[PDB]
Protein backbone atom coordinates (compact mmCIF):
# COMPACT_ATOMS: atom_id res chain seq x y z
CA UNK A 1 0.00 0.00 0.00
CA UNK A 2 1.11 3.50 -0.09
CA UNK A 3 2.19 3.49 3.60
CA UNK A 4 4.77 1.48 2.51
CA UNK A 5 6.08 4.05 0.15
CA UNK A 6 8.90 6.45 0.51
CA UNK A 7 6.44 9.81 0.81
CA UNK A 8 4.63 8.61 4.06
CA UNK A 9 7.18 8.56 6.59
CA UNK A 10 5.66 8.71 10.30
CA UNK A 11 2.14 9.70 8.86
CA UNK A 12 -0.49 9.31 11.20
CA UNK A 13 -2.93 7.25 8.73
CA UNK A 14 0.31 5.20 8.10
CA UNK B 1 17.81 0.76 0.16
CA UNK B 2 16.71 -1.65 -2.59
CA UNK B 3 20.06 -3.49 -3.12
CA UNK B 4 23.39 -2.02 -3.67
CA UNK B 5 25.63 -2.49 -0.88
CA UNK B 6 26.16 -1.99 3.23
CA UNK B 7 28.68 0.96 4.76
CA UNK B 8 29.60 2.76 7.13
CA UNK B 9 29.44 6.60 8.11
CA UNK B 10 32.80 6.96 7.36
CA UNK B 11 31.61 6.77 3.63
CA UNK B 12 29.00 9.56 3.72
CA UNK B 13 29.87 11.40 6.88
CA UNK B 14 27.48 14.10 6.43
CA UNK B 15 23.89 11.51 7.06
CA UNK B 16 21.92 12.39 9.50
CA UNK B 17 19.97 10.07 11.88
CA UNK B 18 16.70 11.57 12.61
CA UNK B 19 14.14 9.42 15.45
CA UNK B 20 11.08 10.81 16.87
CA UNK B 21 9.83 10.10 20.90
CA UNK B 22 7.19 8.79 21.43
CA UNK B 23 4.15 9.65 24.08
CA UNK B 24 5.23 6.48 26.38
CA UNK B 25 9.07 7.32 25.82
CA UNK B 26 9.56 4.62 22.56
CA UNK B 27 12.04 6.26 20.30
CA UNK B 28 11.56 5.49 16.06
CA UNK B 29 13.16 6.12 13.04
CA UNK B 30 12.04 8.84 10.93
CA UNK B 31 13.96 9.85 7.88
CA UNK B 32 17.72 10.90 6.93
CA UNK B 33 18.99 14.13 6.69
CA UNK B 34 22.29 15.90 5.49
CA UNK B 35 24.29 18.46 7.80
CA UNK B 36 24.79 21.65 5.36
CA UNK B 37 26.55 23.40 8.31
CA UNK B 38 27.91 22.73 11.99
CA UNK B 39 23.92 24.29 12.99
CA UNK B 40 21.67 22.58 10.27
CA UNK B 41 20.37 19.07 8.71
CA UNK B 42 18.42 19.35 5.73
CA UNK B 43 15.47 17.18 5.10
CA UNK B 44 12.09 16.47 3.82
CA UNK B 45 8.71 18.16 5.00
CA UNK B 46 7.16 15.16 4.69
CA UNK B 47 8.90 13.39 7.35
CA UNK B 48 7.94 15.55 9.55
CA UNK B 49 4.48 17.17 8.55
CA UNK B 50 2.18 15.11 10.69
CA UNK B 51 4.04 15.91 14.25
CA UNK B 52 5.66 19.01 13.22
CA UNK B 53 6.48 19.69 17.46
CA UNK B 54 10.54 19.95 17.45
CA UNK B 55 10.49 18.41 20.86
CA UNK B 56 9.06 15.43 19.56
CA UNK B 57 12.59 14.82 17.77
CA UNK B 58 16.22 13.02 18.01
CA UNK B 59 18.83 13.64 15.80
CA UNK B 60 22.11 11.58 15.14
CA UNK B 61 25.58 12.19 13.36
CA UNK B 62 28.22 9.77 13.00
CA UNK B 63 25.94 7.12 12.91
CA UNK B 64 26.59 3.78 11.33
CA UNK B 65 23.42 1.79 12.69
CA UNK B 66 20.05 2.09 12.94
CA UNK B 67 19.40 0.94 17.02
CA UNK B 68 23.12 0.69 18.66
CA UNK B 69 25.42 3.64 19.18
CA UNK B 70 28.46 3.67 16.52
CA UNK B 71 32.20 5.15 18.31
CA UNK B 72 32.37 9.17 18.22
CA UNK B 73 28.50 9.46 17.20
CA UNK B 74 27.04 12.91 18.41
CA UNK B 75 23.23 13.10 19.54
CA UNK B 76 21.34 16.45 19.46
CA UNK B 77 18.21 17.97 20.37
CA UNK B 78 16.15 20.05 17.68
CA UNK B 79 16.22 23.27 18.15
CA UNK B 80 14.19 24.58 15.33
CA UNK B 81 12.20 22.32 12.74
CA UNK B 82 11.64 24.74 9.70
CA UNK B 83 8.91 23.31 7.07
CA UNK B 84 8.52 24.58 3.61
CA UNK B 85 5.43 26.67 3.81
CA UNK B 86 4.30 25.78 -0.06
CA UNK B 87 4.31 22.00 0.91
CA UNK B 88 1.66 20.42 -0.61
CA UNK B 89 0.37 16.50 -1.08
CA UNK B 90 2.52 10.96 -3.08
CA UNK B 91 4.16 13.29 -5.56
CA UNK B 92 5.11 16.26 -2.17
CA UNK B 93 5.92 19.51 -3.63
CA UNK B 94 8.28 21.74 -1.97
CA UNK B 95 9.43 18.24 0.00
CA UNK B 96 12.05 19.91 1.65
CA UNK B 97 12.94 20.85 5.51
CA UNK B 98 15.09 22.50 7.91
CA UNK B 99 16.39 21.12 11.02
CA UNK B 100 18.49 23.14 13.42
CA UNK B 101 20.57 21.03 15.46
CA UNK B 102 21.86 21.34 19.26
CA UNK B 103 23.23 19.12 21.58
CA UNK B 104 22.21 18.87 25.38
CA UNK B 105 25.00 21.13 26.16
CA UNK B 106 24.34 23.74 24.13
CA UNK B 107 26.89 22.93 20.61
CA UNK B 108 26.59 22.50 17.32
CA UNK B 109 28.35 19.41 15.20
CA UNK B 110 32.29 19.19 15.56
CA UNK B 111 33.75 17.72 12.85
CA UNK B 112 35.47 14.50 12.78
CA UNK B 113 36.30 11.64 10.59
CA UNK B 114 32.75 10.17 11.10
CA UNK B 115 30.81 13.97 10.58
CA UNK B 116 31.95 16.92 7.86
CA UNK B 117 29.49 18.88 6.32
CA UNK B 118 28.27 18.37 2.42
CA UNK B 119 28.54 21.78 0.03
CA UNK B 120 25.26 23.00 -1.62
CA UNK B 121 25.33 22.98 -5.47
CA UNK B 122 25.23 26.69 -7.15
CA UNK B 123 22.30 27.46 -8.41
CA UNK B 124 19.99 25.78 -11.27
CA UNK B 125 23.50 23.36 -11.71
CA UNK B 126 22.59 19.85 -12.31
CA UNK B 127 24.67 17.09 -13.84
CA UNK B 128 23.15 16.26 -16.82
CA UNK B 129 21.14 12.78 -17.64
CA UNK B 130 22.21 9.36 -17.38
CA UNK B 131 25.47 10.93 -14.88
CA UNK B 132 25.52 8.45 -11.90
CA UNK B 133 24.83 9.63 -8.37
CA UNK B 134 24.72 7.56 -5.13
CA UNK B 135 21.99 7.56 -2.50
CA UNK B 136 22.46 6.49 1.37
CA UNK B 137 19.66 5.26 4.18
CA UNK B 138 18.58 3.15 6.60
CA UNK B 139 15.35 2.40 4.48
CA UNK B 140 13.96 -1.07 3.62
CA UNK B 141 15.62 -3.34 1.85
CA UNK B 142 12.49 -4.94 0.24
CA UNK B 143 9.43 -3.61 -0.85
CA UNK B 144 7.77 -6.40 1.50
CA UNK B 145 10.29 -5.98 4.16
CA UNK B 146 8.79 -5.71 8.05
CA UNK B 147 11.98 -4.25 9.41
CA UNK B 148 14.47 -1.62 8.58
CA UNK B 149 18.69 -2.86 8.48
CA UNK B 150 20.46 -2.05 11.02
CA UNK B 151 23.42 -1.13 9.12
CA UNK B 152 23.58 2.02 7.12
CA UNK B 153 23.30 0.82 3.12
CA UNK B 154 24.35 3.53 -0.28
CA UNK B 155 23.46 2.57 -3.82
CA UNK B 156 23.98 4.01 -7.09
CA UNK B 157 21.17 5.44 -9.65
CA UNK B 158 21.39 7.24 -12.79
CA UNK B 159 19.36 10.87 -13.30
CA UNK B 160 16.60 10.77 -15.81
CA UNK B 161 15.79 13.66 -17.59
CA UNK B 162 12.70 16.09 -16.67
CA UNK B 163 11.58 14.96 -20.29
CA UNK B 164 11.63 11.06 -19.63
CA UNK B 165 10.22 11.29 -16.27
CA UNK B 166 7.28 13.33 -17.51
CA UNK B 167 6.03 10.69 -20.39
CA UNK B 168 2.59 8.72 -19.10
CA UNK B 169 3.99 5.57 -18.12
CA UNK B 170 6.63 6.87 -15.90
CA UNK B 171 5.13 9.75 -13.78
CA UNK B 172 3.10 12.23 -16.15
CA UNK B 173 2.16 15.56 -13.98
CA UNK B 174 3.20 14.18 -11.05
CA UNK B 175 7.09 15.34 -11.30
CA UNK B 176 7.98 18.94 -12.15
CA UNK B 177 11.07 21.01 -12.83
CA UNK B 178 11.80 21.37 -9.05
CA UNK B 179 11.94 17.74 -8.89
CA UNK B 180 14.98 14.72 -10.46
CA UNK B 181 14.35 11.70 -11.36
CA UNK B 182 16.76 8.26 -10.42
CA UNK B 183 16.69 5.19 -10.81
CA UNK B 184 18.74 1.93 -12.32
CA UNK B 185 18.35 1.01 -15.87
CA UNK B 186 17.38 -2.19 -14.91
CA UNK B 187 15.39 -1.28 -12.05
CA UNK B 188 17.22 -3.31 -9.54
CA UNK B 189 18.30 -1.12 -7.42
CA UNK B 190 16.25 1.93 -5.25
CA UNK B 191 15.66 3.95 -2.38
CA UNK B 192 12.55 2.82 -0.46
CA UNK B 193 10.27 3.37 2.75
CA UNK B 194 12.67 5.27 5.50
CA UNK B 195 15.16 6.44 3.04
CA UNK B 196 13.28 9.79 2.59
CA UNK B 197 14.82 13.15 3.41
CA UNK B 198 18.30 11.47 3.18
CA UNK B 199 21.23 12.43 0.23
CA UNK B 200 21.34 12.19 -3.28
CA UNK B 201 24.72 13.12 -4.21
CA UNK B 202 26.34 13.81 -8.03
CA UNK B 203 30.30 14.94 -8.63
CA UNK B 204 29.59 18.31 -9.85
CA UNK B 205 32.72 19.65 -11.82
CA UNK B 206 35.11 17.49 -9.64
CA UNK B 207 33.50 18.38 -6.23
CA UNK B 208 30.52 15.94 -4.04
CA UNK B 209 27.44 18.16 -4.04
CA UNK B 210 24.08 17.87 -2.63
CA UNK B 211 21.85 17.17 -5.63
CA UNK B 212 18.56 15.92 -4.35
CA UNK B 213 16.62 15.14 -1.43
CA UNK B 214 14.88 11.71 -1.31
CA UNK B 215 11.13 12.29 -1.40
CA UNK B 216 8.62 10.14 -3.23
CA UNK B 217 8.06 7.45 -5.37
CA UNK B 218 5.64 4.45 -6.53
CA UNK B 219 6.63 1.46 -5.05
CA UNK B 220 10.62 0.56 -5.05
CA UNK B 221 12.81 -0.84 -7.87
CA UNK B 222 9.83 -0.93 -10.09
CA UNK B 223 9.94 -0.70 -13.60
CA UNK B 224 8.77 3.45 -15.26
CA UNK B 225 8.59 4.23 -11.66
CA UNK B 226 12.00 5.96 -10.92
CA UNK B 227 12.80 7.71 -7.36
CA UNK B 228 11.95 11.51 -6.92
CA UNK B 229 14.00 13.65 -5.54
CA UNK B 230 13.72 17.29 -4.42
CA UNK B 231 15.94 19.51 -6.29
CA UNK B 232 18.43 21.36 -3.97
CA UNK B 233 20.08 23.63 -6.79
CA UNK B 234 16.34 25.28 -6.82
CA UNK B 235 15.70 25.84 -3.34
CA UNK B 236 19.01 27.97 -2.69
CA UNK B 237 17.34 31.18 -1.99
CA UNK B 238 15.02 29.16 0.62
CA UNK B 239 17.84 27.38 2.26
CA UNK B 240 19.61 30.73 2.51
CA UNK B 241 17.28 32.35 4.42
CA UNK B 242 16.15 29.50 6.59
CA UNK B 243 19.22 29.06 7.43
CA UNK B 244 19.13 32.24 9.58
CA UNK B 245 17.18 31.71 11.87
Amino acid sequence: GACSWRGLENHAMC
Amino acid sequence: IIGGEFTTIENQPWFAAIYRRHRGGSVTYVCGGSLISPCWVISATHCFIDYPKKEDYIVYLGRSRLNSNTQGEMKFEVENLILHKDYSALAHHNDIALLKIRSKEGRCAQPSRTIQTIALPSMYNDPQFGTSCEITGFGKEQSTDYLYPEQLKMTVVKLISHRECQQPHYYGSEVTTKMLCAADPQWKTDSCQGDSGGPLVCSLQGRMTLTGIVSWGRGCALKDKPGVYTRVSHFLPWIRSHTKE
